[PDB]
């Protein structure tokens, strides 16, 4: 059983990065070499575990994570990193044992009139716990007065949208990010690569 | 939460919405200017239209925030500069009579016709019909026609509607609490809060008028010598001792004198450096013009063109159908995006444009860092100085040499060094006694200082006695000739080139400090310099977020503008102008006039 990383990977739209999908993946054989076969990678960056020998361990379960963010911002996507996408959108921790993934998609998810269709969360109350997700739309009370659930003086809509325009800086340009964590708890393998559990047959 | 909180939440939301409006309207802009079609002219009113209308919408809301209850000065400048209500002040019945007197002197200046005599059917407009007349003519006659009729038939339709201009644009400056509307064109050089950095609006009247006085030795010296060799091409027509006629200066003006070269050129028998020959010798296209122009900057230590520069800029006239605004331009569009237009011909002068455009785009790449609000020169003659100073460098035989368009054969020689100085004299400093006179007379109008009925009395008077020029025919009070200029018609101010003029001599004589430039400054080359390039870049990457007196402390040392580099430019020509002057008289008087 391979994997459906197809199914992560080659998406036709990916999720704002507010609202970041995850897929869990569980009871298959990753062929983690097919990843960095198959698109070029701008960015391939693992945290406590190596690229180069991938598939040689086993994990409990494997989680995708994958949005789309400007390219100034794939910087936050790592352990102890600050800004509007590390702090309101998408969290990592500071033990992060993981690989980020983020290629450049400017062909895919930009348009001339501008792409409005990825969204970012601008204001928040509070920084987010790693891995948490935020999909509330409630107007941010900036002032001291209520907002009554419309926007107004010191009373913003919390989400904003990228645009996205062919014609922008390639560090204004969309780039589909996948986040992939390694889990291991106390339970059997059952995500493994070419790892020496061929022993099932 | 505090007042400057809600206010940095504000801005926040203003940078984000602005940069996304602001680059529709751009790109909008760029497709009518590089596609002049029909749909092209509506898609750049409609997002011209929700560009400003967005802006008057978040001026009305900035204005919530009190200034005086926020101390980040970072975000007081943001503030304020959000909060100019400009025109919004007047009632709509006044802003509404006001755009329509703007309308209407914009569109009598560019439709002025001029029809010649016996034939009511040609007609000439300004450009090109006037202006090549006022550049290229040698006729006293033709040249006087041209002057007269622009001011009479042209100048005359300005006449009645620049002065409910000037009634209603001082109640609108009034009313932003100003003295009048020169003081606040004057706002654009003001810094307040910062100890040691200050500068007031009137600070500007006292040190352009200080630094004029000691500019008058040379221009008089170059008055003179222009005199003496125009009155051997029309001794019927110019006095010994008056004032140069108004018509006899190289263009409609006399902003520049320019075109009095090829009569006034020293040495009339050593050629200029013209490597347009080699160039086309050599197979060069506009892509090679940029790219040896990206050399230059890379020579400095600033970063290359971006990718999406080469691919969206429009370096050729696109030909045939497809028609374009040829004029010369850099486009910061935002995010990321800088492009340049321009119909690049294989010539020197667009090889030197285009050093001088692409130092704008350095300019915009290095403050991009900033918000939104501070993305701008440090004042209104930052931006055009440090495109000025590119083509000082590039246009030097020791630059030309180093690329290959000059041969190393070729030796200079001190005849050639006056010839380039006094070229360089005629557009430099022949225009600033025209700028500050034409400036002043605007100040003293607002100000209220020159009653209607002597308005063209005074304008002549400062003429003949501030830049030695007098009217070949008598304007009475129906005239309006300041008008008869495009930036006083269209409602631009001026004292921006007399600023600017006096910093890029200052911004390259420091530069050329860094370099270790040895010998006269105006054979100096900053190419291959990192240490001049890094002493700019801490300036260009400021923009707008610091006082314009302490960015340029950041490039020459010192916090205000100072005239001294700008004379130790022209030395050289200045010491032969004298001695050329031994046996002609310096100065002029101002009651000759050729209708005398
Ligand atoms: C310019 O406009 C014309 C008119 O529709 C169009 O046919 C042409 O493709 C346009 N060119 C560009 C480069 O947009
Ligand atoms: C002013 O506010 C900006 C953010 O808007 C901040 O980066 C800067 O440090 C502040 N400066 C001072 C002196 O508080
Ligand atoms: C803007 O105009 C209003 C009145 O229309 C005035 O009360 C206010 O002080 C002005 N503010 C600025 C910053 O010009
Ligand atoms: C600028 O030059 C560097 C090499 O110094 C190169 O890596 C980079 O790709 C260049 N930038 C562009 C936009 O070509
Ligand atoms: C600058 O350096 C280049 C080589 O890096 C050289 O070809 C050129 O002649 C130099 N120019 C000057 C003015 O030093
Ligand atoms: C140029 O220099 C020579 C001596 O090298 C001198 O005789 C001549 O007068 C000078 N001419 C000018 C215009 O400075
Ligand atoms: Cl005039």
């Amino acid at each position: 059983n391979l994997c459906p990383f197809h199914e992560v990977f080659n998406a036709t739209r990916f999720a704002s990065v507010y609202a970041w999908n995850r897929k869990r993946i569980s009871n298959c054989v990753a062929d983690y070499s097919v990843l960095y076969n198959f698109a070029p990678f701008f960015a391939f960056k693992c945290y406590g575990v190596s690229p180069t020998k991938l598939n040689d361990l086993c994990f409990t379960n494997v989680y995708a994570d994958s949005f789309v963010i400007r390219g100034n911002e794939v910087s936050q996507i790592a352990p102890g990193q600050t800004g509007n996408i590390a702090d309101y959108n998408y969290k990592l921790p500071d033990d992060f044992t993981g690989c980020v993934i983020a290629w450049n998609s400017n062909k895919l998810d930009s348009k001339v009139s501008g792409n409005y269709n990825y969204l970012y969360r601008l204001f928040r109350k509070s920084k987010l716990k790693p891995f948490e997700r935020d999909i509330s739309t409630e107007i941010y009370q900036a002032g001291n007065k209520p907002c009554n659930g419309v926007a107004g003086f010191n009373c913003y809509f919390p989400l904003q949208s990228y645009g996205f325009r062919p014609t922008y800086g390639v560090g204004h340009q969309p780039y589909r990010v996948v986040v992939l964590s390694f889990e291991l708890l106390h339970a059997p393998a059952t995500v493994c690569g070419k790892k020496s559990l061929l022993n099932d047959i | 939460s505090t007042i400057e909180e809600q206010a940095k939440t504000f801005l926040d939301k203003f940078n984000h919405e602005a940069e996304d409006l602001f680059y529709q309207s751009s790109l909008a802009s760029w497709n009518y200017n590089t596609n002049i079609t029909e749909e092209n002219v509506q898609n750049m009113n409609n997002a011209g239209d929700k560009w400003s209308a967005f802006l008057k919408e978040q001026s009305t809301l900035a204005q919530m925030y009190p200034l005086q209850e926020i101390q980040n000065l970072t975000v007081k400048l943001q503030l304020q500069a959000l909060q100019q209500n400009g025109s919004s002040v007047l009632s709509e019945d006044k802003s509404k009579r006001l755009n329509t007197i703007l309308n209407t002197m914009s569109t009598i200046y560019s439709t002025g016709k001029v029809c010649n005599p016996d034939n009511p059917q040609e007609c000439l407009l300004l450009e090109p019909g006037l202006n090549e007349i006022m550049a290229n003519s040698l006729d006293y006659n033709e040249r006087l026609w041209a002057w007269e009729s622009w001011r009479s038939e042209v100048g005359k339709q300005l006449r009645p509607l620049y002065e409910e201009y000037v009634v209603l644009k001082n109640e609108m400056a009034r009313a932003n609490h100003y003295e009048d509307y020169g003081d606040y064109w004057r706002g654009d050089y003001e810094v307040n809060g910062v100890d040691g950095y200050d500068y007031s609006r009137g600070q500007l009247i006292e040190d352009v008028e200080h630094t004029f006085e000691e500019i008058k030795p040379l221009y008089e010296h170059l008055h003179a010598y222009v005199r003496a060799k125009l009155m051997n091409a029309y001794p019927s027509y110019i006095s010994p001792i008056g004032c140069l006629p108004a018509h006899l200066l190289g263009d409609m003006w006399g902003r520049f004198w320019t075109n009095l070269y090829s009569l006034t050129v020293p040495f009339g028998q050593k050629p200029n450096i013209d490597v347009t020959d080699a160039m086309v010798d050599q197979a060069w296209d506009a892509q090679r013009i940029f790219k040896e122009a990206e050399k230059f900057f890379v020579s400095v230590g600033l970063p290359n063109m971006t990718q999406g520069f080469w691919e969206n800029s429009m370096l050729t006239d696109p030909g045939n159908v497809q028609k374009a605004v040829c004029h010369p331009t850099a486009w910061d569009l935002g995010k990321g995006d800088f492009r340049i237009l321009m119909c690049t011909k294989v010539t020197m002068d667009d090889f030197l444009t285009a050093h001088h455009e692409m130092g704008h785009i350095q300019y915009d790449m290095a403050y991009a860092a900033q918000p939104f609000l501070l993305r701008n020169g440090a004042n209104e003659g930052f931006h055009e100085a440090v495109g000025e100073i590119m083509s000082l460098s590039a246009a030097t035989p020791k630059h030309l040499k180093s690329i290959g368009l000059l041969s190393p054969d070729f030796q200079e020689d001190n005849e050639t060094e006056i010839n380039f100085l006094l070229k360089q004299a005629l557009t430099i400093v022949g225009t600033l006694p025209f700028t500050y006179m034409l400036e002043k007379w605007r100040w003293m109008v607002f100000k209220g200082e020159i009653p209607k009925d002597q308005w063209m009395k005074k304008w002549w008077e400062m003429k003949r006695e501030i830049v030695g020029v007098v009217e070949p025919v008598p304007h009475d009070e129906t005239y309006c000739d300041p008008a008869s200029l495009f930036h006083v018609s269209n409602d631009y101010s001026f004292i921006r080139y007399y600023t600017r003029t006096l910093y890029q001599f200052q911004f390259q004589e420091a530069l050329c400090q860094a370099a270790k430039h040895e010998g006269p400054l105006h054979k100096c080359d900053i190419s291959n310099s990192t240490e001049a390039g890094q002493k700019l870049f801490n300036m260009l990457r400021l923009g707008k977020s610091e006082p314009w007196t302490l960015a340029l402390e950041n490039v020459v040392g010192a916090k205000n503008m100072n005239v001294r580099p700008l004379l130790n430019y022209f030395e050289p020509l200045f010491t032969w102008l004298k001695d050329q002057n031994k046996n002609s008289f310096v100065g002029w008087s101002t009651d000759w006039s050729p209708y005398a």
